[PDB]
RNA sequence: AGUGAUUCUGCGACGCUUGCCAACGCCAGAUCACUCUGGUUCAAUGUCGGGGCGCUAAAUCACUUGCAUACGACUUGG
RNA sequence: AAGCGUUGGAUUGUUCACCCACUAAUAGGGAACGUGAGCUGGGUUUAGACCGUCGUGAGACAGGUUAGUUUUACCCUACUG
RNA sequence: UUUCUAGCGAAACCACAGCCAAGGGAACGGGCUUGGCAAAAAUAGCGGGGAAAGAAGACCCUGUUGAGCUUGACUCUAGUUU
RNA sequence: ACUGGAACCGGUACGGACUCAGGGAAUCCGACUGUCUAAUUAAAACAGAGGUGACAGAUGGUCCUUGCGGACGUUGACUGUC
RNA sequence: GCCUCUAGUCGAUAGAAUAAUGUAGGUAAGGGAAGUCGGCAAACUAGAUCCGUAACUUCGGGAAAAGGAUUGGCUCCAGUG
RNA sequence: GCCGUUGCGACAAGGUCGUAACGAGUAGGAAGGUCGUGGCGGUUGCGUUGAAGGCUGAGCGUAGGCUCGGCUGGAGCUUCCGUCAGUGCAGAUCGUAAUGGUAGUAGCAAAUAUUCAAGUUCGAUCCUUGAAGACUGAAGUGG
RNA sequence: ACGUUUCCGACCCGUCUUGAAACACGGAUUGCGGAGUGCUUGUCUACUGCGAGUCAAAGGGUGUUAAAACCUUGCGGCGAA
RNA sequence: UAAAUAUCGACUCGAUUGCGAUAGCGAACAAGUACCGUGAGGGAAAGUUGCAAAGGACUUUGAAGAGAGAGUUCAAGAGAACGUGAAAUCGCUGGAGUGGAACCGGAGACAGUUGAU
């Protein structure tokens, strides 16, 4: 019998099976179309979602009620310190799909880059690419690295360089670097060779992969909840207060015939830290290293003079201190505060007005997210608070 | 009472030692022993001290109904394993006698090696459980007899 | 030196051979009538011994980390 | 052309029915009249009890009414991880 | 609590066993026919199926099988009246 | 020993925990307290006080016992049972 | 009811961890029965002093009807042999 | 071609042989059984130089079953002729005894709670001593 | 040959049933036990002895490898109308 | 008012085409016992070392069970729950197979077994 009352189903059965995703790295599945009349670029980049605060700005938008007003807005903050770029390899297109032809590494690479070939680094001889090293001083392998050259020049239909993060700059614990295949779009094939031959061993800042009032995508693995009833994890409706044997279940998982479970009903697994990937993502600013003369008040505005920087008071909670480049981006990013994130400019298009609208930030929340911070800085809380008991016994 | 299921290659290079009717789960020290298949007597004893002290797992092959998960069951290629230190007391005390019965016959005790080791069933001990509409059910013990055959090796 | 859908080609150089006539001229060849020999058929791999250049690593447990976690697993460090 | 939707309620155990309101629309159906080791137990459908009619009586009544125990998965498969 | 560990340790159930579509068949197959397919060993859940388990259907019918009760059924009888 | 009163004091509050009916307007059933299907029905079912009727003056009435004999009855109509 | 003294016990297989489902407790913004056969379950009320208390009634009740105010500590005053 | 049944026939035999045709089978009926089991009256033999019983290779028979070999075992067993029977099991939710998968699984979760040091011991969460922390709370976990 | 591998065939037995591999019932596994019998009375059939007869009963006599065997009937049963 | 007649309930005897420890009486044995029910009453299971205990002295590890040697013995693999010791079920060693059943009949091959005056 059909049912008595229409009701769609519950949950988005394309995001099937809902497992734990099979790496930490967010995997890139798909580059934006290669266009061979714009400059040199790379695709994507790498950071960490160091924390959210709330941004006001001016908004531009004719037509709407808020044009010209000021609105408030949350905001996602991810440190973007510069990439290295170790290596690169090009794929040769085949009957069965794109194939790695072949991969350069650089001569010197960093230890922390090599340390993403080792599970126990410290333990270890460290004995990677220690030959390798040896052929770019070599006669023949300098010829073996001429000849991959000239093979990538010749025979692939895409170029990417192997780029990996830097750790020791960000003063943490972890000093094993991520590394990324990021394809370069832009100029010919041997172009593409030359440019990724010249930037070998270099570093790559996030301002020349993206720009302001971008719309781009996030790439990575959502929060984890582990096992998870029906009820949290497909969102079914409760069943009466009355039920025996549990309410938090799905009453009916299939009718006498088929005479089997099929696979489009809710059952309990693992919720979270699942692969996502969500577009359109706008960023409202571009913010330089604290540790340089031009990031030194990286969390001011032009009308708001204070000097500060993007760091909330207190540091960002459960993260650390943003000492490093970063993107502030509108709205939520997927996965818990330090997750690494995969940013990747848009596959689209953009047509719409909010993907060309300008941003003009007026001020930047930097109050504590401990608790309900009342002040923007400690010169202010001290300002204002006036003189301690603390104080009074240090004179 | 019970006879040894093998004969050594070699009785004069060759000790033995038995135990019957011990009270321990056999299943259990039936894994145990065949963990210890051809192992050294002094790495026979370290693993099993290991196993009492939660440092090596003993990995259950043939009895690993509903049997948990760890990490050191990675070091056996299995995945499900445990640390029977009933079992772990039993089989030492057995390879004590064996090492005693060793130094009887005038053997070098430290190129002992484990040659055969066998765990059979034994006759069943009985009590009751009571259950619920007035009824009793057995409550049975499962215990083993316990045989080692340790070698002189070159 | 060329070939990219990774092996295969061309050019040499060097080795080992390879054709016909005198001419079955001359020697050798036979296992008795066939029963698995091409009258030792060919390939694939494993292992054990001698040599020729040639190299001198890692996982794992246990601690630790918490972005992860029912247990395994995952992310870190020495 | 079934891709996607086809609702909130009053009365009734009700499926149906009827009305109130919104709505793009308030379409019709199957899957052992889908779905009780998923629930509930309002009805039906034991034993207690009351009324009407019937029967001399015990008792009868898809006539009405009230109260009336809802057991077991640790196995195989399927499904979820 | 479940979960993992040390110790201890049952029971129900069990022809043989366990992936499906259609067909035909005792008219709703795990086995048969034609197809779809088909790769160890396992942990935690689950309640679609096993027309799952509990019980020689308490519903209905049959039996020249009963029993409780009733009476204007047949045949008797304690008691009582004469 | 309990009762009444006045000033002052604090703090989110004073029966500071604890202990202990939510209230009202009606309909149906049973008057009420009470009793009952131990292990699915606590009820409108039974009982109940009150009402009516029947029989019985003892050489009697109602019952039991095979019989002997016995109970109401240590009773006598304002009694006894139905 | 809660705490304590004399007296008596720590006997209920233990350890780690705190997933899902569960059993038993504690809360929840705005709305307030729209849930459901049905306000099932839960919440609400409550002690004491003063005031006030309807229909109906067998005049005995209804009645704690309904519904209001006060309540702590400290320093004092008065009354009651 | 071989096996057997039927009919016919030859042969001095309850037997052998020849010959032609034939060969489905539930319920059921007959026949043969040097198929098998346990007794009795007789007969033929074997056995501590290894009987019965038990495990299992070389064979025989269409089959029921049988013979021999090897190992275990330690005291009985057997041919054939008559005759007798408590004479052959896969089932009967069969009787009785034992044993599996489930399975090292369900589970050992009400009654607030234990910790430190020491003693004894081969061995102590659980026994004992001391210190601490809690509970019953006099209509008690008391007498 | 109850080992392995190939090609063909191959649904689980017993039972009731028109029809069972059945989503019909019994059957988890193994050992041992387990069901047309005794007797009385008929009838037919086969064999044996005698034959218008046949069998003889209870009983008696004898018998000591004495519950046996052997001997024994004016009369009794069946048959001869 | 004896005899011929009935009857193994009691006492004492002799036999058997009967059963051979799930059979035969319920009871081959501390059997109308253990145990169960308030009671009337119900009611089992349970035979076997060896000719002879000669029932394993002594050494050795362990707290001990127990084990390794040793000894007794025709024999202990007859060691006390002891004659024999089956099937189901189970463990080990070696070989071989192993894609959602496994088993099975027919026909080869392989391994293997066996015979050749």
């Amino acid at each position: 019998s059909h049912r008595k009352f229409s009701a769609p189903r519950h949950g988005h059965m394309g995001f099937t099976p809902k497992k734990r995703s099979r790496t930490y790295r967010g995997r890139i599945k798909a580059f934006p179309k290669d266009d061979k009349s714009k400059p040199i670029h790379l695709t994507a980049f790498l950071g960490y979602k160091a924390g959210m605060t709330h941004i006001v700005r001016d908004v531009d938008k004719p037509g709407s009620k808020v044009n010209k007003k000021e609105v408030v807005e949350a905001v996602t903050i991810v440190e973007t310190p510069p990439m290295v770029i170790a290596g690169v390899t090009g794929y040769v297109d085949t009957p069965q799909g794109p194939r790695a032809l072949t991969t350069i590494w650089a001569e010197h690479l960093s230890e922390e880059a090599r340390r993403r070939f080792y599970s126990n680094w410290a333990k270890s001889k460290k004995k990677a690419f220690t030959k390798y090293a040896k052929k770019w001083q070599d006669e023949d392998g300098k010829k073996l690295i001429e000849a991959d050259f000239a093979k990538l020049k010749k025979y692939c239909s895409s170029i990417r360089v192997i780029a990996h993060t830097q750790m020791k700059i960000l003063r943490r614990r972890q000093k094993k670097a991520h590394l990324v295949e990021i394809q370069v779009n832009g100029g010919t094939i041997e172009q593409k060779v030359d440019w990724a031959r010249e930037h070998l061993e270099k570093q790559v800042q996030v301002d020349t992969v993206f720009a302001q009032d971008e719309m781009i995508d996030t790439i990575g693995v959502t929060r984890g909840h582990g096992f998870k009833g029906v009820t949290s994890r497909w969102h079914t409706k409760k069943l009466p207060r009355k039920t025996h044997k549990g309410l938090r279940k799905v009453a009916c998982i299939g009718a006498w015939h088929p005479s089997r479970v099929a696979f489009t009903v809710a059952r309990a697994g693992q919720k979270g830290f699942h692969h996502r990937t969500i577009i359109n993502n706008k960023i409202y600013r571009i913010g330089k290293s604290a540790l340089t003369e031009e990031g030194k008040n990286n969390g001011s505005t032009e009308f708001d003079l204070t000097q500060k920087t993007i760091t909330p008071m207190g540091g960002f909670p459960r993260y650390g201190i943003v000492n490093q480049d970063y993107i502030m981006l509108r709205g939520a990013v997927l996965g818990p505060k330090k997750r690494l994130i995969t940013l990747r400019k848009s596959l689209i298009t953009q047509t719409k007005r909010v993907a060309h609208e300008k941003i003009n930030l007026k001020w930047i929340d930097t109050s504590s997210k401990t608790g309900h911070g009342r002040f923007q800085t400690t010169a202010e809380k001290r300002a204002f608070m006036g003189k301690l008991k603390r104080d009074f016994l240090a004179e | 009472k019970v006879h040894y299921s093998r004969a050594p290659e070699n009785s004069t290079k060759s000790c033995k030692a038995r135990g019957s009717d011990l009270r321990v789960h056999f299943k259990n020290t039936h894994e145990a022993a065949m963990a210890l298949r051809g192992m050294p007597l002094r790495r026979a004893q370290a693993f099993l001290n290991h196993v009492k002290e939660h440092k090596e797992i003993v990995p259950f092959r043939r009895f690993h109904g509903g049997i948990g998960r760890a990490a050191q069951t990675k070091q056996w290629n299995t995945t499900q394993g445990r640390w029977p230190v009933k079992s772990a007391d039993f089989l030492l005390d057995l390879l004590k006698n064996a090492e005693s019965n060793a130094e009887y016959k005038g053997l070098d005790v430290d190129h002992l090696v484990i040659e055969h080791i066998n765990v059979q069933r034994a006759a069943k001990l009985r009590r009751r459980t009571y259950r619920a509409h007035g009824r009793i059910n057995p409550y049975m013990s499962s215990p083993c007899h316990i045989e080692v055959i340790l070698a002189e090796k070159e």
